[PDB]
């Protein structure tokens, strides 16, 4: 195969495709629907941009954030 | 996480219900987030 | 190129080109899951109030008085006064507004010269709430789900949308947990507090993107929110007797609470026969 | 609801009066005084407005010098509602079915139609199941609450795209709604006796229940002979 | 690998490429979501950059800063 269709997990597709512009600038587009990213170069290529994205999809952390607001006021 | 913030909020519900005392007209309470979750 | 009637699509190429576009379509045509979102919004407010005050009126040696007791000393015993000598109360008297519009207890007594008037108030209310918008939607779409009503808003006016709301995009990545992209709120018409600009609305709103188990209830957000307020008028030295001490000040008091939490859980589709069940 | 409270007033040592209780004491024993010493109460007795509309037992009793006045009002409603809006059309061919009202709105106004609607474009992938884009609400005019900017509307609304199987019946969405509200208006230390203490307060209870299912069941007529039955 | 792709700590992605920019001016982008880097160019260049981005993204103060105002006004 020329083209190969990566099924992203935990990144966006649109998202990717930018970011991978980039470094084709090769053609890499993306499937809105499936969340899924078509890149069609030679299999040189493919093998490189199969590290990237695997280094580029990975899992993001979460933040609870809690705010404390304490006031007081008084007078006489 | 989640579950000490569920159970601590479903902690201070059922204290309402046993907070409210009978003999005097209040309002019913509201079923209980759920036992099962988690 | 497309057939949008049909949903088919037309490639013209080389036998090599279409055996390599073959395979990229039935990789890019695969089935997409579905999501099942639940939110829950529970909220609990109360909050108790007390406002009890003594005044005393002396014609012998004078009187102390305190508005925000509801009534005054001054302005009840000009009522009361008339209302022994007429019998009754005509809506004309000054004290009848005062009186007609009144909460709690007034006790008066009479010693000898000395008038005497207790007015306490003890309110407490409370209030819960429980919200649980749930949306089935195919992952990567968007979906909305709107229980409210919609409303004019001036600026020529404007059509505002007020009520439960749920808007979320799923993304199922990858086999279980999910990406959702969450906005939603529980937003109200305020019946008091109308104005010549427009109406206001009671807005609880939150929106976040949370990556969550495909079995999981977990809390997207909350707010904790606790008030206390005191006031007192007295009279400087005498006021502050530890115990007798309250005869000569009015005390109101306030309270509120409010606890707020939302969960959220979904739930993934996979095939039919998990979405019949 | 539920909303009931005692009100007692006394000459010799004071009286205990809750507005809210839909009539106040004080009020109350100026109207029913005006009564018996005139026989009845013209319109122009501040006390006319406020018994003319009053909903409840109202209760009064008279030991001795203390008067005392008991308001009682337990409302319930129930409100039950199933809408099947159902259209044919061909796949990827959108239709709409609006039963409803086309109501004016001002902006120089505007025409929005309101009512049941139901806007779906079906996708039949393949052989069974379907892909449906759903786009549907229940929405009416509210009748309260009209102002000089326009009309309000209730609106139930979901819209989203679901892919269901050919004969199944299948949840789009809901809401499950709950509300209970409270509020007592009592004399501090009296109103808190655990039994007696309802004597001295005014309790006036709510509560509300919404319970919303959606479902689609698609269908599919691959032929006429399926699509007569 | 031509393109490395690396994970900013204690630095904003977006932020790094402009000033990587002009170093380079190589293709230097960043992915937002993830907060990485992502660069590529020769062997030489990714070794001589990758000292370049681990200088530029060090830790940060921070300040706690308390104004205190008085005044006292008195007249007869």
């Amino acid at each position: 195969g020329n083209t190969r269709v990566y099924y992203l997990k935990y990144a966006k597709a649109t998202n990717l495709v930018e970011v991978l512009t980039g470094v084709s600038e090769v053609a890499i587009t993306a499937d809105e629907q499936t969340n899924s990213l078509v890149i069609t170069a030679d299999q040189s290529v493919q093998e490189k941009l199969a590290t990237v994205i695997a280094r580029l999809d990975i899992r993001r952390a979460q933040v609870l954030v809690e705010a404390i607001i304490v006031e007081v006021q008084d007078g006489n | 996480l989640s579950k000490e913030k569920y159970t601590r909020y479903r902690q201070e519900q059922q204290q309402r219900i046993d907070g409210k005392s009978k003999a005097l007209v209040g309002s019913e309470d509201l079923p209980v987030l759920d036992e099962n979750t988690f | 190129t497309a057939d949008e009637q049909t949903n088919s699509l037309v490639i013209t190429a080389d036998q090599s080109v279409q055996e390599k576009l073959a395979t990229v379509i039935a990789r890019l045509d695969i089935r997409r899951a579905q999501v099942l979102v639940e939110a829950i919004i529970v909220e609990v407010q109360d909050g108790n109030g007390l406002n009890l005050g003594v005044q005393w009126a002396n014609k012998n040696v004078g009187a102390q008085q305190f508005t925000n007791t509801g009534l005054p000393i001054f302005n009840a015993a000009q009522g009361v006064a008339d209302y022994k000598k007429n019998g009754g109360i005509t809506s004309a008297n000054p004290a009848w507004d005062m009186f007609s519009a009144y909460n709690g207890m007034a006790a008066g007594f009479f010693n000898g010269d000395w008038g005497v008037l207790l007015t306490a108030l003890a309110s407490n209310n409370k209030n819960d709430i429980l919200a649980t918008p749930s949306i089935v939607t195919l992952d990567n779409k968007l979906a909305s789900f709107n229980v409210g009503q919609d409303v004019p808003v001036l600026s020529t006016v404007e059509r505002k949308t007020v009520g439960t709301k749920l808007k979320v995009t799923p993304q199922v990545n990858e086999g279980d947990a999910v990406l959702l992209e969450i906005e939603q709120e529980v937003s109200s018409v305020d019946s008091s507090s109308n104005s010549t600009l427009g109406p206001t609305f009671n807005t609880r709103t939150i929106q976040n993107a949370v990556l969550v188990k495909t079995g999981e209830t977990v809390v997207l957000g909350g707010l904790l929110d606790d008030f206390s307020k005191e006031q007192v008028s007295k009279v400087p030295l005498l006021g502050d007797i530890p115990l007798v001490g309250q005869l000569f000040r009015y005390t109101s008091t306030e309270r509120a609470k409010r606890n707020l939490m939302v969960f959220i859980r979904p739930t993934i589709i996979r095939d039919d026969d998990v979405y019949r069940s």
